């Protein structure tokens, strides 16, 4: 099946004559990512370049854990692998791994500074991104880095939930639960978090260094009291929480002035400190916030897939094929 | 006053094979002028409007010195392409940063500091000053001349770059209610100021060698200032920074303060101090790597992208899941009138 070569974002890009029309688009940031068109689906495709898979042991390992992740999660909102390729033609060529997915139109990121979302629009989409994370947390697997710059919507509201490298450097997290600075449920505080700005408009926790983000946080849902205060590991943590003016959660009623009431509600069961307390994906299907939407027989789970050699601990050319097996092993879905 | 010019650039040129790195929507490379026999890079895009603008844009801040001259743009057809070639100013001096890391080392001073802001500073300056954000100033777009010692550094790549508008930002009470009011949408003000956000990371690197974010672990910033690489700097050197880092783009420094700011203002005169910066970049090639990524990474979120879609009303969209529930709805409508 033979390929073609093309300077596209810095380096020689040789992928599958199928896909035509190779445009560069987004950040090209983690890998650099093309827009195309694939003439064996016949739709829109995002092709994307594994950068620096196999530079150090730790890369090689996550771009295995990626993979894996990838080739196990088939579902409507989140990203699936249209295909998987290489131009290697054996081990001893193996270089660069490359990913197609289905085509977006923005992100969520984007759209919030562009367009004042409806409360239909709001339903619809935290709907989606919940729909999203049951799959994912039936699947013994956390995103972590969940935020509105990973949830990639196109035109007609559809939505996918993006990026699971996590699942280095990160440059703000206002959407990171204060547990992790932990259950599945630091995803659900996320999804708190994007609810909220999609409501706003306003990033609802924009801290500044890392004391800031905490008291930012405490300053809507409360300080802890003793019994949870008790579960906090660090002292020096329990301590800082201790020298703040302590205070109780406020109504959300009076923060999300004008929301709707339903919202709010689920909102408030959503950005819980006590992780134990804090409402799962599963649950928050049903809220009736979303009844428009819920239909128990069609929120799918998953199946689980093992840590096989995730917790093994290998050389650079170990994972490396290990990696080859995975792409020479990928079988498309049906067209 | 671009006149992009119509016959084959090869009647002018002479364009070599000789490669001058990659770019990211082609290959740049090396030509020759006939006439003067002037050497000069020749990057390419494919022709549309943002090309269009993108590049008057470029035309009209490269009257800037501390920006790469766009030379001359023809429009032809390469590989059964409608093409802008770009004609440029050639930069040998690698990437700003590089340079730092390529040091006797002489260390890196804080004076040295300066002069580098003070730079960047100007080509915002001349930017902005003509209503113009480039929206990608990092470290790759950040070239100098030559390997020479009087090299001078310029912002290059004007890809996402944008004409944008000249509005004064309000700065915010001091009292404010509990609640969240709506936003008033104002999508413009992520522009310039973007330009801003990154003087403030790169200011940041700069002086200690690493960026001001967090790890995901727990040699990372987190917008602090650890001991000891910053027990030596300044504390008006530090609130230059928050000030340029401010999470708020109505609130953030504008470059108009910046470049009246001493330490830029008079920086001729700035402290000697010398600064760990070359030894600390020397550490690790492979994570400066993940430095630059998460830069590009943040920027993303920082610039709107006024290319994406609008998400239409949901009454007006249609999707798989949008109809498996309303053919519910009416399965149920139905069922119901059945019996
Ligand atoms: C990076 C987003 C680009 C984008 C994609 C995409 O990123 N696809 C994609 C995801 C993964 S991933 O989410 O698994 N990941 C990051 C590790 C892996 C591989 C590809 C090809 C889809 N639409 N848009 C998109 C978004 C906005 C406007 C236009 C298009």
């Amino acid at each position: 099946p033979t390929f073609y070569r093309q300077e596209l974002n810095k380096t020689i890009w040789e992928v599958p004559e199928r896909y035509q029309n190779l445009s560069p688009v987004g950040s090209g940031a983690y890998g650099s990512v093309c827009a195309a068109f694939d003439t064996k689906t016949g739709h829109r495709v995002a092709v994307k370049k594994l950068s620096r898979p196999f530079q150090s042991i730790i890369h090689a390992k996550r771009t295995y854990r990626e993979l894996r992740l990838l080739k196990h999660m088939k579902h409507e909102n989140v990203i699936g692998l249209l295909d998987v390729f290489t131009p290697a033609r054996s081990l001893e060529e193996f270089n660069d791994v490359y990913l197609v997915t289905h085509l977006m139109g923005a992100d969520l990121n984007n759209i919030v500074k562009c367009q004042k979302l409806t409360d239909d629009h709001v339903q619809f989409l935290i709907y989606q991104i919940l729909r999203g994370l049951k799959y994912i947390h039936s699947a013994d697997i956390i995103h972590r880095d969940l935020k509105p710059s990973n949830l990639a919507v196109n035109e007609d509201c559809e939505l996918k939930i993006l990026d699971f490298g996590l699942a280095g450097y990160v440059a703000t997290r206002w959407y990171r639960a204060p547990e992790i600075m932990y259950n599945q449920t630091v995803d659900i505080w996320s999804v708190g978090c994007i609810m909220a700005e999609l409501l706003t408009g306003r990033t609802l926790f924009p801290g500044t260094d890392h004391i800031d983000q905490l008291k930012l946080i405490l300053r809507l849902v409360g300080t802890p009291g003793a019994e949870l205060l008790k579960k906090i590991s660090s002292e020096s943590a329990r301590n800082y929480i201790q020298s703040l003016a302590q205070m109780p959660k406020m109504n959300f009623a009076n923060v999300f002035i004008g929301a709707n009431p339903l919202a709010v509600d689920l909102l408030e069961k959503m950005l819980v400190l006590d992780s134990d307390k804090r409402i799962t994906a599963a649950q928050a299907l049903a809220h009736a916030y979303f009844a428009q939407y819920h239909d128990p027989d069609d929120e799918p789970v998953a199946d689980p897939y093992d840590q096989s050699f995730e917790s093994r601990d290998l050389l650079i050319d170990e994972w490396k094929s290990l990696t080859y097996d995975e792409v020479i092993s990928f079988v498309p879905p049906p067209l | 006053g671009l006149q992009i010019k119509k016959n084959a650039i090869i009647d002018d040129y002479k364009v070599t094979s000789q490669v001058l790195g990659l770019g990211i929507n082609g290959k740049v490379l090396q030509i020759f002028n006939k006439r003067t026999q002037e050497k000069f890079a020749l990057k390419m895009l494919q022709d549309c409007p943002k090309a269009r603008r993108e590049v008057e844009l470029h035309w009209r801040a490269s009257q800037c010195p501390h920006i790469v001259r766009i030379v001359d743009v023809y429009e032809n057809l390469y590989a059964g392409r409608k093409c802008l070639l770009i004609v440029m100013e050639c930069l040998d001096g690698g990437e700003l940063f590089s340079r730092i890391q390529d040091r006797g080392d002489q260390a890196f001073t804080e004076r040295e500091a300066s002069e580098i802001m003070k730079s960047i500073g100007e080509a915002i300056q001349y930017l902005h000053s003509i209503n113009i954000a480039h929206r990608d100033v990092k470290p790759e777009n950040l070239l100098y001349t030559s390997k020479r010692p009087n090299a001078i550094l310029k912002l290059t790549d004007f890809g996402f770059a944008k004409e944008t508008t000249s509005h004064n930002s309000l700065t915010t009470p001091c009292y404010t209610p509990y609640y969240v009011a709506p936003e008033v949408l104002g999508p413009e003000k992520y522009d310039k100021s973007c330009d801003m956000w990154s003087l403030g990371v790169i200011m940041y690197i700069l002086l200690c060698g690493y960026p001001p974010f967090y790890s995901n672990h727990g040699r990372m910033g987190q917008y602090e200032f650890p001991n000891p690489e910053w027990s030596e700097v300044s504390e008006e050197v530090k609130m230059l920074i928050r000030n340029l880092l401010k999470t708020e783009p109505t609130q953030r420094m504008t470059i108009t303060e910046f470049m009246n700011h001493p330490w830029i203002m008079q920086s001729t005169k700035v402290p000697q101090t010398p600064l760990h910066t070359s030894r600390v970049l020397k550490e690790d090639k492979e994570r400066w790597e993940d430095v630059k990524e998460e830069m590009t990474s943040a920027l993303a979120t920082m610039r709107v992208d006024y290319e994406q879609i609008k998400i239409k009303k949901i009454e007006d969209a249609s999707n798989p899941l949008l109809l498996k529930r309303r053919k519910k709805a009416r399965a149920l409508e139905a069922a119901a009138l059945a019996h």
